[PDB]
């Protein structure tokens, strides 16, 4: 674990592109990116991906899973903020 | 990040560290406003833990850190433990975030938000640089 | 939003 | 349990289902006194979960089951989300189980307590049958 | 997931043999059960491993994690409870 | 503890 913090650039894959990886694990809540020569890992879940949209940071993904030995030739899997986006907004009204 | 880099500091201001009342830090996260925290629902996070805002170098005592303590934990109920899909829990904050040059919210998509195959993002974080 | 005081650098 | 058999009614007491708000059984757990319900740290169990204790089969509406709602969870703060070690969450029930024919507890091992390799033991659950 | 509660003997292995399989992946608050022909999956976790000592039935694992596929010839990994059991006592005690 | 009203068959 790195003592102060990190980051890397990195494509966004196809869902069906990244089922050849993956197959049926990838399901429609997640958004793969990755297999670029740099890989998310144990320790950065949770976390934020990314992407400039009319030059501001939104958020496009969560740090969820992928390979156990974190292999940068191997697409990481985020959670797919566009598809959860909904349920949040739903959340903060209501508390 | 395996075969990442060092960030700049307080350029990514969104960013928190999810740590247990022992220090360690386990999950990532970040601030879509001063009150809530949006993290994996797979990290499981309590109320025991707390969310460090503010934070570049963790192993810098001289740093202007937040350490914001966790009200409730709002894991979505449509969260699959077995495929681990849908990971995504919000954190309402019991104490606010104070907004800075350093501690600020991300941008959330609408449901209708396009990010093509191919687009160049970054992800960030403290997780193992190395396996 | 989505716009940092401190300026990444990629 | 892939390759296992279907358990007698009421055989194993302390054997729990811990499920959202949705119904979804997520993880298992066990009852180890009447307010105490010991699984695992990776499960993220929340209090908007409940244990379900006093159950066989999932889908049957006429058993006399008991929803247990969580006041507290205990994380071993020991525990390491990277490693995965240290896994044992403790759940303080807001409401206490009532101890019956098909509900109690299992005992604890002393920490001297010893268990030898090639000694056959039983696993219980409704995970997975089949992957 | 099955309706009805299931049930499965199996076998404890040594953390050395169990090395074998998961090298440095096997700590010490971990002890490993299976190779047997049966195995634990998703959906069993939290769950209880148990052996009988002095004829009653008691703790010794909780279903941690295992085989991506559940694999039967693979062990799966269980929270030692022998090492856990002093917090557990220090939290009872103190809540 | 350890010891079910119902008991278990393997
Ligand atoms: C174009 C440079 C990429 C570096 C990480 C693999
Ligand atoms: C995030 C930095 C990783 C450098 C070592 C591969
Ligand atoms: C731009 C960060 C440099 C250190 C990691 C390669
Ligand atoms: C959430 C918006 C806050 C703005 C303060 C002036
Ligand atoms: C993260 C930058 C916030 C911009 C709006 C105050
Ligand atoms: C737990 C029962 C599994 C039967 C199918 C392999
Ligand atoms: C003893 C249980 C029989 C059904 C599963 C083989
Ligand atoms: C915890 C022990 C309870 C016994 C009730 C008579
Ligand atoms: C001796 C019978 C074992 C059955 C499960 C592999
Ligand atoms: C699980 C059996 C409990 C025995 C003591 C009342």
């Amino acid at each position: 674990t790195p003592d102060r913090l990190q980051q890397a650039s990195l494509p966004l894959l196809s869902n069906t592109n990244c089922k050849k990886y993956w197959g049926t694990k990838i399901k429609d809540a997640m958004i793969c990116a990755g297999a670029s020569g740099v890989s998310s890992c144990m320790g950065d879940s949770g976390g934020p991906l990314v992407c400039k949209k009319n030059g501001a940071w939104t958020l496009v993904g969560i740090v969820s899973w992928g390979s156990s030995t974190c292999s940068t030739s191997t697409p990481g899997v985020y959670a797919r903020v566009t598809a959860l986006v909904n349920w949040v907004q739903q959340t903060l009204a209501a508390n | 990040i395996v075969n990442g880099e060092e960030a700049v500091p307080g350029s990514w201001p969104w960013q928190v560290s999810l740590q247990d009342k022992t220090g360690f830090h386990f999950c990532g996260g970040s601030l879509i406003n001063e009150n809530w925290v949006v993290t994996a629902a797979h990290c499981g996070v309590t109320t025991s833990d707390v969310v460090v805002a503010g934070e570049f170098d963790q192993g810098s005592s001289s740093e202007k850190i937040q350490k914001l303590k966790i009200a409730k934990v709002f894991k979505n109920s449509k969260y699959n433990s077995l495929t681990i899909n849908n990971d995504i829990t919000l954190l309402k904050l019991s104490t606010a975030a104070s907004f800075s040059q350093t501690v600020s919210a991300v941008c959330l998509p609408s449901a209708s938000d396009d990010f093509a195959a191919g687009t160049t993002c970054v992800t960030t974080g403290w997780g193992l640089t190395r396996y | 939003c989505g716009v940092p005081a401190i300026q990444p650098v990629l």
